């Protein structure tokens, strides 16, 4: 799936850079372009992608400091300059557009829905939001920003693929290492999903999986491959289970309307019975009547299952997240 | 098949 990335805010520009960097290093070429939009000048200066600074007449290049409503207003006023960065960038070859944002911030939170709603109303391709959910320890302000933002993008975007920061943690890590590690894991997951269509899993399988709308999740897990395909039947079953149950970008995302199961690895090592049974298992676990599947042939000593879940519902993490956010607002209104 | 230049496994850890 050939795509155009637009980061909004600091986290968004960082994740958008990591994804483009993954696509470039591997040579997949799925990312046709990447642009970062922000209101903090310093954030933009460090990024290796095209950058657009907006809002200087309001906040003088120093960000909106977690003010969601200021983040939205600036994107409203300055969207033409944003859209115009995309003129020569959203080419004809684009099969989708990802608006990448941290939902808890001010700029991404405010600007992402605005830009998503603007793009969705003109381009023929799907507009997706790759949205970062704040960790549960983050301040009430960030929970509230994300709550409102998530609600808005879930209506305006064609789908919202969610990344839970709390899902990607390593003991002992520094603050910046943590963020980079999250971005890098997301980049590999999303990049492979985008690359599968470029060869074999048609890009249309991704589109039809996300077509239902609302929240999506992306699962990943891998295992060493034996050269003999028959030895890898268990490996395919278990990576697929892990991808759906533990390795998902949003925790507890099993209950989904649609799914796409991609088994990646060397063709000779991928067993027929493993793949068939793994897909059937996903269908039983999700309850979905729209489980699609395909294989991604690539050089590796391993096998992996990459499972996209579209129309995710009844996720404990999402429900917990919305619950605390509403409690912050209730407490704030007094 | 997508062939890998460089020593890092695409599906590595
Ligand atoms: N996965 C990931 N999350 C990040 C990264 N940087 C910040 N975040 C998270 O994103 C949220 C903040 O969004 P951020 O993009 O930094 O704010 P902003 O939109 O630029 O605007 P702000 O400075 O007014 S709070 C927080 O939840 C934070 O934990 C990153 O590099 N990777």
């Amino acid at each position: 799936m050939k795509t155009v990335l637009i980061g909004v805010g600091q986290a968004g520009g960082k994740l958008a850079s990591a994804l483009q960097s993954f696509d470039r290093q591997t040579g997949f070429g799925a990312v046709l372009d990447a642009v970062a939009v922000n209101t903090a000048k310093a954030d933009l200066q460090s990024l290796p992608v095209e950058t657009v600074l907006i809002g200087q007449d309001r906040v003088n290049g120093h960000g909106v400091g977690g003010d969601n409503e200021l983040g939205a207003a600036v994107m409203e006023s300055d969207q033409t300059e944003v859209m115009s960065a995309l003129d020569g960038r959203v080419t004809a070859e684009a099969e989708s557009i990802f608006v990448v944002a941290g939902l808890g911030g001010g700029s991404g939170s405010g600007g992402a829905p605005v830009l998503a709603k603007a793009l969705a109303g003109v381009y023929d391709v799907p507009v997706y939001v790759l949205g970062i959910l704040p960790g549960a320890d983050e301040g009430a302000l960030y929970q509230v920003n994300a709550g409102r933002s998530l609600k808005t993008v879930a209506r305006e975007a064609d789908a919202v693929l969610l990344v839970d920061n709390d899902a990607f943690r390593s003991a002992g890590e520094s603050m910046s290492e943590g963020y980079d590690a999250i971005n890098e894991a997301i980049a590999r997951r999303v990049g492979l999903l985008l690359a599968a269509g470029e060869a074999v899993v048609d890009t249309s399988e991704v589109i039809n999986t996300l077509r239902s709308g609302g929240i999506a999740a992306l699962g990943y897990a891998s295992a060493e491959a034996s050269p003999n395909a028959e030895d890898n039947i268990n490996a395919v079953m278990s990576t697929t289970r892990r991808a759906v149950l533990t390795g998902t970008s949003l925790p507890d995302a099993s209950d989904a309307d649609a799914a796409l199961v991609v088994i990646a690895g060397e063709p000779d090592t991928i067993p027929r019975k493993g793949v068939e049974r793994a897909r059937r298992w996903v269908e039983d676990e999700t309850g979905s009547m729209q489980v699609r599947g395909g294989d991604f042939p690539l050089e590796s000593g391993r096998l992996a299952s990459l499972v996209l879940l579209g129309g995710v519902e009844r996720s404990e993490r999402v429900e917990s997240f919305m619950e605390r956010a509403r409690e912050a607002i209730d407490k704030a209104e007094t | 098949m997508w062939h890998s230049d460089d020593l890092d496994d695409l599906l590595g850890s």
